[PDB]
């Protein structure tokens, strides 16, 4: 006889992300040469965390204007990769296309000042769960960091990741508006003749940052 | 860390900096060989469709992920739904050989019929965007708006004609869809998600 | 390897599958992993 | 510590403001000795020097992306400029140096960038230049910027006549903030020079 | 009201020249003349069919228009074997406006090679004349282009002086048909002119930039008008928007000192809210009062039917910077109401400026039809004192009489300010001389009031019997400004029981008739001239409706023939003013 098998039900439908290849219909084909070509990227991570990019503020800038006034908060900004400031980041660029995340997200923060403005800032993670602070006495209890500017005009501080999932949602949800998630802030403590002088900012992602479970963002 | 704020060399200031430590962190899903080869749809026409990669939309995964490459290299398999008889022509031949049977054409099983094509471009590596002598361009000039500006946006469309896994012709097809696997990328180009109005863009995610 | 999930062989050979390529005679994960870190200054505890 | 001073050929560029070399994309040229071409090229040395131009005025009423773009060859009236008219088929690199002199009391930024294959651009893509290879300029520490990239294309030997592969691109990421003791204007010059070209296929003559 | 129309002027032209689309005045420095507007007139200029020219007209004797020079030339060329210019039905006089010894026209259809690729672009142009001088002035002809720049601008289309001698421009064109206000003082425009260069830099010009691109296709500069509005003494601009707010319409008012924008909306859509825009002072406070047209507007009547009338309106300035807006409709259907509106200055001299809208496919047989409405204190009456009619037929393109009108000039030197009213379909341009004005205070008393019927005092010749006698006395007395005769005679009737087939109760003594007339010549200015004379009652037993009041009525007449004044300009009497007035008389019991 010949073999028995079962056509079996319920297997065999076509799938979109399956793992089977379709079976060939022309073969023996040669492609020129492609070796050692330049600027070969394997993972998308690799991109986002070898080139960091800008983010965005009030009036479609990425530079930050020092403050001369009574109020110290240069900007304050909650922390989704589906933010406001965040938007026009290539980070969130790619995150728009994933379900959630895990992993530190650093921050890069050049100073374009002249020779003689002088001032020093601070970046704090307020956790989730009450307010976020708007004073630097009161986001000293934070996990914070301060910097001023000197000879070296770049400072990048590592946004922690602290959530009691392990993964966290990349998309910030529809109808929940609390963003339980987290802020960061970033203030100025004070500034020597730095009138009209800017911050540019950028984000790139972190050592141990890495995304998951990829869907489809349709330009939504 | 303090860094040279200009010689834009990678700098990662991690989470030791501040006390604690890294975890060991896995990038599967973020492979650009593995996000690429899964089916995308594209809109098909009535009977011929070359079988362009840049035909697919810039709002779906993959088309929106693929411009992200300057240079790219990727096997085609393509799965279409039709009727009639479904014949598939290499790189650069006429086009009035689609309606000949040698080349290879896939019988109508239900409901439709995948298949493997080769890379069969004369180029080393296929390109998202070529621009030979279309674009100056470091800011054009005021030239079309008003009704003629429709016409006028395809004025900068990509020209190697050569810049094609070939051509699929059949009575009418009804749709069409394109993966793309061995996928290397090349130089990347800038992403871009959607531009949220208010504070964060809240969209209605899904739930119980 | 891609997004393939089958362990036993193809069957098909392996130039009837693919596009078979050329030798003749990668950046972003070398340009990522020279990464400075650390600080720039003496730390203190 | 520092050797801070680059020439090519016959012709050096001495700066005292270089935070350093960003080599793009590569270290290292690809096999220049494709089957494409039947081993008919040949490496004109004499094509390797610098050559100036003049890119725009950056002055105060700059908004964020004031982007200028020009395509690399540009018009070359000398000896690179005559194997485009005197040979088909030719590929080369590129090491850009722009130069953007004020002086330490000048505020602000714009980035450099060369980047491949670039038209149709958007404001709204100008967050994610970073992506390139960049190299930011400020007055308040360096005055220069030194790009250096090899060949990219989508096949090795390339016709410039109807294709320009790279583009060499300067936007102001913060305005120019004079100050009563910085520099009102500034301008914005640049040397290019080719890396290693090589030809092959001679043109008949045009008499 | 007090408009000629038995024998006005009338000037005519070129068939088919569209002699009268742009009408104006002109007084140079001591003779006085017309600017008659024909843009499709053809010239002698080398090879340029159609060219456009425009006419002065001598008032003075005879009835010719002489044409204006302004350029004979032909189409410059760019360079060998291409030409720069288009000059070929470039419309020009389509515009024409004066101040002066400056006489400014233009082409709004006049087409320019681009000084790079060889196009052709309506930019448009316009020529300023300062009696030798003559000048080219194309604003919108620049580096800035096709359609997106100032290439389709076609600048001139509407024109305007300013008091401070600075021109007003509008091309709806620039910028994607957004539209552009273009500003430059006249010193400038002769000053900076060069032969040699196509596109002039004027240092003092003032222009509305380029805007966001939902401001396209929005027509600015469509219509323009000039007067203070922030109280500076600088005449402000203001222009028509027909095209803005989606079709609905608006008007834009600018600064005419640095360009800064007051602004108007339509409250109908497609209904040209801004065809036509003017501004004068109508309610005599000093403060311009704006003007704007709206010709395919759709009013609803007792039967609830949608009907295109046409619409003006008209809003008052108040020092408190706000508006007083009033609407005034169109009469006729269809008839495209308020598509001309002609400030007139003071045209009946009574201390408030009036103003002149024009439905110019009204009348019978689409002939055309002027509306004069006469301000006042409280603002623009809206009742029309004087209907003035086109009396030509149409051929092709309908007669268009009021299409294009000018006032506010005495040209005659009567003291009364005069009208040009263009009919171009017909290829006529007309124009109405002011009567003069006299006011008049007649009077009338008639004493005793209360007859006693048994008084019995005035004794009447022929008889014995006296009769109830009274007495009546009339007065009259006349002024009036400007060129008027010194002597007036008027002519005057006098009625005894005008109440009354019956029999009248009352007659006069010295003629037994209740009929008495009374050729009656006062002087202008004079003194008050009063005859009085004696009227009795009839006899008790002669009638016996003695209940009823006789009323003794006075009714006068001036004679208009021996009034005219050279030309035959006959006087007219003030409007509002009764031509006769009544007393009345009782008898007791
Ligand atoms: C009876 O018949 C006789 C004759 O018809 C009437 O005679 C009249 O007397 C009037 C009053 O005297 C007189 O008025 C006018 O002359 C007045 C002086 O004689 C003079 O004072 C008046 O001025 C004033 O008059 C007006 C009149 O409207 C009043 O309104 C003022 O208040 C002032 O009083 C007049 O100029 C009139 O002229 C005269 N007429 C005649 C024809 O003789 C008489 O009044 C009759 N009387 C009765 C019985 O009624
Ligand atoms: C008092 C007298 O004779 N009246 C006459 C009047 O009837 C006539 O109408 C007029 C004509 O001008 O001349 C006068
Ligand atoms: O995109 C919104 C943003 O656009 C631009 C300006 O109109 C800003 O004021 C505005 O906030
Ligand atoms: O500077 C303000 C200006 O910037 C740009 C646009 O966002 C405008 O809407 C806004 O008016
Ligand atoms: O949005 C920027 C834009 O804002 C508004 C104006 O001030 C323009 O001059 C400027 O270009
Ligand atoms: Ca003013
Ligand atoms: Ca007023
Ligand atoms: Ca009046
Ligand atoms: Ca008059």
């Amino acid at each position: 006889g010949i073999f028995p098998v079962a056509c079996s039900d319920g297997y065999g439908g076509l799938v979109t992300t399956d793992p089977k290849t379709a079976d060939p219909a022309y073969g023996k084909v040669f492609n020129p040469p492609r070796n050692m070509l330049p600027g070969r990227f394997t993972n998308f991570l690799d991109v986002a965390e070898a080139c960091p990019t800008f983010l965005r503020f009030e009036g479609d800038v990425p530079y930050v204007t020092t403050k001369t006034d009574s109020d110290r908060v240069l900007a304050q900004f909650d922390l989704s990769l589906a933010a406001k400031h965040m938007s026009n980041t290539f980070l969130a660029g790619l995150a728009q296309y994933y379900t959630q995340y895990s992993g530190t997200i650093n921050l890069h923060f050049m100073f374009t000042g002249p020779t003689d403005a002088k001032a020093r800032y601070m970046i704090a993670y307020a956790p989730p769960g009450m307010e976020p602070p708007k004073t630097p006495e009161a986001a000293a209890h934070c996990i914070h960091a301060e910097w001023d500017t000197g000879l070296n005009s770049k400072f990048t501080f590592s946004i922690p990741y602290l959530s009691a999932a392990d993964y966290t949602y990349t998309a910030s949800d529809v109808a929940e508006t609390t963003n339980v998630q987290g802020w960061v802030c970033l203030f100025q403590i004070t500034h020597g003749k730095a009138d009209g002088d800017a911050l540019v900012v950028l984000a790139s992602a972190g050592k141990d940052f890495e995304l998951r479970l990829p869907v489809d963002a349709r330009t939504q | 860390t303090t860094s040279a704020g200009e010689s834009a060399d990678p700098v990662t200031a991690t989470v030791e900096n501040y006390g604690g430590e890294t975890q060991v962190q896995r990038r599967q899903h973020t492979d650009v060989s593995f996000i690429l080869d899964r089916f995308v749809k594209v809109t098909p026409k009535d009977q011929i469709n070359v079988l362009d990669l840049m035909q697919t939309p810039a709002h779906t995964l993959v088309g929106a992920l693929l411009r992200t490459a300057t240079y790219y290299f990727a096997d085609l398999e393509v799965a279409v739904k039709h009727e009639g008889n479904l014949t598939w022509v290499p790189n650069g031949a006429p086009e009035a050989a689609l309606d000949n049977t040698t080349n290879p054409t896939a019988y109508h099983k239900a409901p439709l019929t995948r298949l493997a094509l080769p890379y069969t471009a004369p180029h080393r590596v296929l390109a998202t965007v070529y621009n030979g002598n279309s674009k100056y361009g470091d800011g054009t000039v005021a030239n079309v708006r008003g009704d003629l500006q429709v016409l006028a946006q395809k004025a900068a469309r990509a020209l190697p004609t050569s810049f094609n896994y070939g051509a699929i012709k059949a009575t009418r097809v009804t749709e069409l869809l394109y993966r793309m696997k061995r996928a290397e990328t090349y130089c990347p180009r800038p992403l871009l998600a959607i531009h949220p109005d208010q504070a964060r863009h809240k969209q209605k995610i899904v739930a119980p | 390897s891609g997004n393939t999930g089958s362990i036993i062989n193809n069957y098909y050979m392996q130039q009837y599958q693919n596009s078979m390529d050329t030798q003749l005679g990668d950046w972003f994960s070398k340009l990522a992993s020279s990464a400075f870190s650390g600080l720039f200054g003496a730390l203190l505890a | 510590d520092r050797i801070l001073t680059t020439r090519n050929g016959h012709t050096t560029s001495t700066t005292q403001s270089s935070v350093g070399v960003t080599y793009g994309y590569a270290t290292a040229e690809d096999f220049v000795s494709g089957p494409n071409t039947s081993g008919l090229e040949t490496r004109v040395a004499q094509a390797e020097r610098f050559f100036k131009t003049h890119l725009f005025d950056w002055v105060t009423s700059d908004p964020f992306g004031r982007c200028h773009l020009l395509e690399l060859p540009t018009d070359h009236k000398g000896v690179y400029g005559y194997l485009t008219d005197s040979y088909a088929y030719m590929r080369n690199g590129w090491d850009v140096e722009v130069t953007a002199v004020g002086n330490q009391f000048n505020g602000g930024c714009l980035l450099v960038a060369m980047v491949p294959e670039l038209c149709s651009i958007q404001k709204r893509e100008l967050y994610q230049l970073t992506l390139f290879p960049h190299q930011f300029i400020n007055p308040r520490t360096n005055m220069t910027a030194h790009i250096t990239v090899p060949f990219v294309g989508v096949n090795r030997y390339d016709q410039y006549k109807v294709h320009k592969p790279w583009t060499l691109v300067v936007m102001v990421v913060a305005p120019l903030t004079v100050n009563s003791e910085g520099a009102p204007q500034i301008k914005v010059y640049a040397n290019i020079a080719p890396t290693n070209v090589h030809v092959a296929g001679e043109f008949p003559s045009k008499e | 009201f007090n408009l000629d129309v038995d024998s006005p002027a009338e000037y005519s032209g070129p068939e088919g020249s569209y002699f009268g689309f742009a009408v104006d005045f002109f007084v140079p420095s001591s003779r006085m003349f017309l600017l008659v507007g024909a843009p499709k007139a053809n010239t002698t200029q080398p090879g340029i069919v159609e060219g456009g020219q425009v006419l002065k007209c001598d008032w003075s004797s005879t009835r010719r228009c002489q044409p204006i020079e302004f350029d004979a030339t032909g189409n410059r060329d760019y360079a060998k074997d291409d030409p720069l210019e288009f000059k070929s039905h470039q419309w020009f006089g389509a515009s024409v406006r004066s101040k002066q010894d400056k006489i400014l026209a233009c082409a709004p259809l006049y087409h320019w090679r681009t000084e790079m690729k060889q196009e052709r672009e309506p930019v448009g142009t316009c020529f300023l004349q300062d009696g030798t001088k003559t000048v080219e002035y194309a604003p919108c002809r620049s580096q800035d282009i096709d359609a997106d720049g100032q290439g389709f601008c076609q600048g001139g289309f509407s024109i305007d002086f300013t008091k401070a001698d600075r021109v007003l421009l509008g091309g709806p064109g620039s910028f994607y048909w957004q539209g552009q206000l273009i500003s430059d003082q006249v010193a400038e425009i002769v000053s900076k002119y060069d032969p040699n260069v196509y596109s002039i830099k004027y240092n003092n010009q003032l222009a509305t930039r380029t805007a966001q691109a939902i401001f396209d296709d929005s027509y600015l500069g469509y219509s323009v008008a000039v007067g203070d509005f922030n109280g500076d003494g600088i005449d402000d601009f203001v222009s028509g928007v027909p095209r803005a707010a989606r079709t609905l319409g608006m008007v834009y008012i600018y600064d005419g000192k640095n360009m800064s924008s007051y602004n108007f909306t339509g409250e109908q859509m497609a209904a040209y809210f801004g065809f036509s825009v003017a501004a004068t002072d109508i309610n005599g406070d000093d403060y311009a009062d704006v003007f704007i047209g709206a010709p395919l507007f759709m009013d609803r009547g007792s039967d609830g039917k949608l009907q295109e009338v046409g619409q003006v309106s008209v809003s008052l300035q108040r020092a408190s910077g706000d508006f007083q807006t009033t609407k005034l409709n169109g009469f006729e259907v269809f008839a495209r109401f308020g598509s001309a509106i002609a400030p007139l200055g003071d045209l009946d001299q009574d201390g408030f400026n009036d103003i002149a809208i024009a439905a110019p496919y009204g009348g019978e047989d689409k002939k055309g039809i002027v509306y004069i409405f006469n301000g006042r204190s409280t603002g623009l009456n809206a009742v029309p004192s004087q209907i003035l009619e086109g009396q030509w037929a149409a051929r092709s393109c309908p007669p268009s009489f009021g299409y294009s009108m000018k006032g506010a000039t005495d040209i005659d030197k009567n003291g009364y300010p005069d009208l040009i009213v263009g009919a171009f379909g017909v290829d006529r341009a007309i124009l109405y001389r002011a009567r003069p004005v006299i006011t008049v205070n007649a009077g009338l008393e008639v004493y005793p009031s209360i007859l006693n019927q048994d008084n019995k005092t005035c004794s009447l010749p022929g008889t014995a019997l006296k009769v109830s006698c009274f007495n009546v006395r009339f007065c009259l007395k006349a002024d009036g400004k400007g060129v008027l005769p010194r002597k007036l005679n008027f002519q005057v009737e006098l009625l005894l029981d005008k109440l009354k087939g019956a029999i009248r109760r009352a007659l006069f003594l010295y003629s037994r008739s209740p009929s008495h007339s009374k050729n009656m010549t006062i002087s202008r200015g004079g003194l008050m001239q009063c005859e009085e004379l004696i009227a009795y009652l009839r006899d008790e037993s002669e009638f016996r409706d003695k209940l009823t009041p006789i009323t003794i009525f006075m009714e006068y007449r001036l004679d208009y023939r021996t009034a005219a004044d050279t030309t035959g300009l006959q006087p007219i009497l003030n409007q509002f003013t009764p031509a006769n007035i009544s007393r009345q008389a009782h008898i007791l019991l």
